[PDB]
């Protein structure tokens, strides 16, 4: 209330209705989530097999909200609605509800535990499958983790409710899949290899990703035992005759059902599901409509309209998911501070391939500093670092080391040649050199050899997989050191969140030992605090609910501390809290 | 056995039984209107549940269906009426 | 001349008749006997499904010789997929906007129907290279009209529900917020 959310400006609070539960027609039935707990993974594949039908993949709770909301979607409007959700649509195939920016963001901005997410969730959800995103050999963190870590990870996960994996690399890179493909199958879960679609396989011009070299890494996908192949389109690059061309070899090449992620920013991603439908993919990636377009994915209202008569229709309950969408529409209001620019059909990512999780965020770390009125020139100088780098597959975390390339070479006023010349001397930035050493992996094809050399001048590099070389990590240890950290015995699951997130879940601790659990409020009072004269009630458990009343704000002393007058519980109770913008000692 | 008990009253009456199930180790439920929102014995209590919803705050205090509802939904084994409302009712 | 048919319904729904495939070629018929020199396809709510604009297409197609124009919107998000359907029907001209003011209730992308049809049987004539840089212009001018934006679009398949056209859409729901119908503009749109 004093002192405003950290990273918005801060506005008053606005008078909200109450969002629009959904009138459902409900349908019992058999869902993939039961064939899973009952017959296991094998069978879920033959289901997805047998259907003829094109299954749907609800990427609202994730994906949708990364890319348009900035992650931050909070766990209150996903449990207002998840149980709408599980029942009102059943022939979903899987929710992905987890995974990749989530795990770090809900930690470091939400104060809320991705953990405690997915358990509420799960409760909310039992006929649902749960998707993660796993990126390979660095589970949700981007620095790379012993393989002790990574499976303890997946047995975590597993154990508390994560049913589908969609485990990828950032440079589509196969030992830095198998590992963890093997253990979420050693957890009877099922496993989702996933190949990272870059550049025109309709395009003679760039050769190096062509459908022969998906085809032969698809080979060696299913060669690893993973039960579904998926095709992740990061950037929203996959042009609809290059989807049913890619779909059909990849049909024809091996047996696993296909799953299809793509994105919607150049405005083609529902005849891009379609044209992968006709060749016959499996399941494809969608989101609820009002969290739909733009850098997220294609809108399962529309990819349902779009197939309806056609040879393949979508296997949704189209009414069901129109009332949902309602409940999606009225909490996107809640996130208006982070709601990114005004929408519109970019052309443009066929260019510089930018993610757009990617896209946003360095365009909010550009207009940081003042260099940021040419963010035309810098999606330029992306597009020719990549191409300067090998046209490298540029997803998370290697289009962070693309980007933070590009953005130091126009920073500096550099050049190719120029870098090419002067690098001898050059700081190049944190990220350019651990991707040069090799710490993301090995790309296809390899480095620039002058350029690596260029770019680490005295560092050790490594060719062989960075968690062969990885400092071993014994539980034992960390939990006990953990345990003298938070002053009490931790979960696996906070161990692990310590092992890879450290500061942060240091620092998540410490928010929770001073605020408690944030997440019980609602959104707008999460934001925007307390007005005046307003009432709220915050439901902190089943039978206890706070009424809270800000009934005056006091003026600021010397000390810049502001008394306020809350009734809490029928009672007045005083809250003395410092103010940021008043100077002390005065 | 007993573990859990609901008051079908408010106010004084049942802060006094509220005292006397925690001395006795029982976890206590208490029920309120919405006029009483700002009663101590909402706060005294383990579990509180709103009851009455739309109706006057007294024919909120006296609906037996709603009362036998939170009951049975907190996990409830006992019911103690106090006195006034529905200490003294047949039905 | 370009006689336009107002495209309304589901041609490809039995349960609502009146306006059949039947209907529309009678009406492209009494078009031709005119003499109109293409016949134009108004979606105004963009109601025209991509299967239902094959068939549509089609169907016109060999019943005139008349060129077929198309005319949709986006609002159910379905625009670019309907012109693709037309494209392969034999559709001869289609109404596109620019990336920066498509989208939504508009038309859909003139430099996103030319990636979509590219290396197809039928290619989007146009220099979308030219049309990209166009569309800069159009970034930059549309921040000038930031009063009457519309608000944060997304794809809306309620369209297909109430067959609100999009000029409707802006215009209606500003009068009933302005009586002091607004919180209920989901009823009117249910009435
Ligand atoms: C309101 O209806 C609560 C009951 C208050 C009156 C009743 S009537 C009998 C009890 N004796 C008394 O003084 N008050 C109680
Ligand atoms: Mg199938
Ligand atoms: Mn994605
Ligand atoms: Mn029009």
């Amino acid at each position: 209330t004093v002192n405003g959310f950290p990273g918005i400006e801060n506005t008053e609070k606005r008078h909200f209705e109450e969002p629009r539960q959904p009138l459902l027609n409900l349908e019992k039935k058999k869902t993939a989530k039961n064939i899973l707990d009952e017959q296991g993974a094998d069978a879920v594949v033959d289901y997805v097999k047998n259907t003829k039908e094109v299954l749907l993949t609800d990427t609202t709770l994730r994906d949708a909200h990364q890319s348009l909301l900035a992650t931050r979607l909070r766990l209150q409007d996903m449990k207002g609605i998840a149980q709408a959700i599980d029942q009102g649509l059943p022939e979903l195939f899987s929710a992905e509800m987890w995974g990749g920016a989530t795990f770090d963001v809900a930690y470091r901005f939400l104060n809320e535990s991705p953990w405690y997410r997915l358990r509420k969730l799960r409760k909310l959800m039992p006929n649902t499958m749960f998707q993660m995103l796993f990126r390979g050999s660095n589970a949700v963190g981007y620095q790379n983790y012993p393989d002790n870590v990574i499976e303890e990870f997946i047995r975590v996960a597993a154990h508390e409710g994560i049913d589908v994996f969609r485990i990828f690399d950032s440079l589509n890179w196969l030992p830095q899949m198998e590992k963890s493909i093997q253990a979420v199958r050693d957890n009877g879960k099922i496993a989702e290899a996933t190949i990272c679609y870059t550049g025109d396989i309709l395009d003679p011009s760039r050769p190096k990703y062509n459908i022969q070299y998906y085809k032969d890494l698809a080979k060696e996908l299913e060669a690893t035992g993973a039960h579904i192949l998926a095709v992740k389109d990061m950037a929203g690059l996959l042009k609809p005759q290059a989807a049913y061309r890619l779909i059909s070899e990849l049909k024809d090449t091996v047996d696993l059902p296909i799953h299809l992620h793509t994105h919607d920013t150049s405005g083609n991603g529902i005849i891009t599901y379609s044209g992968a439908t006709q060749a016959g993919v499996d399941i494809i990636d969608v989101a609820t409509a009002s969290l739909a377009g733009g850098t997220s994915q294609p809108s399962m209202q529309s990819i349902y309209y779009a197939l309806e008569h056609g040879p393949r229709h979508a296997s949704i309950n189209v009414k069901n998911a129109e009332q949902i969408d309602h409940y999606w529409e009225d909490v996107r209001k809640y996130y208006a501070p982070f709601e990114a620019g005004i929408t519109s059909p970019q052309t443009e990512v066929y260019m510089h391939e930018m993610p757009g999780g990617q896209y946003t965020n360095l365009k909010s770390q550009a207009a940081a500093v003042g260099l940021g009125h040419r963010f035309d020139e810098i999606k330029q100088m992306y597009r020719k670092v990549n191409m300067m780098f090998g046209d490298i597959i540029k997803v998370t975390p290697s289009s962070k080391v693309v980007g933070d390339m590009a953005l130091f070479m126009i920073q500096n006023d550099l050049t190719e040649e120029d870098v090419y010349a002067r690098g001898n001397e050059l700081n190049f930035p944190e990220s350019v050199v651990s991707f040069f050493r090799g710490d993301l992996g090995q790309p296809v094809g390899g480095f620039p050899e002058k350029l690596q050399k260029i770019i680490v001048k005295d560092k050790a590099v490594i060719t062989d997989r960075p968690g062969l070389h990885a400092e071993k990590v014994d539980f034992e240890t960390v939990k006990a050191d953990l345990e003298q950290k938070i002053g009490y015995e931790p979960g696996d699951h906070e161990v692990i969140s310590y092992i890879m997130y450290p500061q942060v879940f240091l620092d998540y601790q410490k928010m929770q030992r001073e605020f408690g659990a944030v997440t019980l409020l609602d959104t707008p009072t999460f934001l925007h605090g307390m007005r005046l004269n307003e009432k709220i009630e915050v439901q902190i458990e089943k039978g206890k609910t706070l009424s809270i009343r800000l009934d005056e704000i006091g003026e600021p002393d010397l000390a810049g501390n502001r008394v306020l007058f809350f009734n809490l519980n029928g009672q007045r109770r005083e809250v003395v809290i410092n103010d940021q913008s008043v100077q002390a000692q005065v | 056995h007993m573990k859990k008990l609901l008051v079908a009253n408010r106010g004084e009456i049942a802060v006094r039984v509220f005292r006397a199930c925690n001395e006795l180790g029982l976890s206590t439920v208490a029920v309120y209107a919405r006029e009483d929102e700002y009663s101590v014995h909402r706060f005294k209590a383990d579990e509180s549940y709103l009851i009455g919803q739309g109706k006057k705050p007294i024919d909120a205090y006296l609906d037996i269906d709603d009362i036998i509802r939170v009951a049975l939904e907190s996990g409830a084994d006992a019911i103690h009426p106090g006195y006034g409302l529905l200490s003294e009712n047949l039905e």
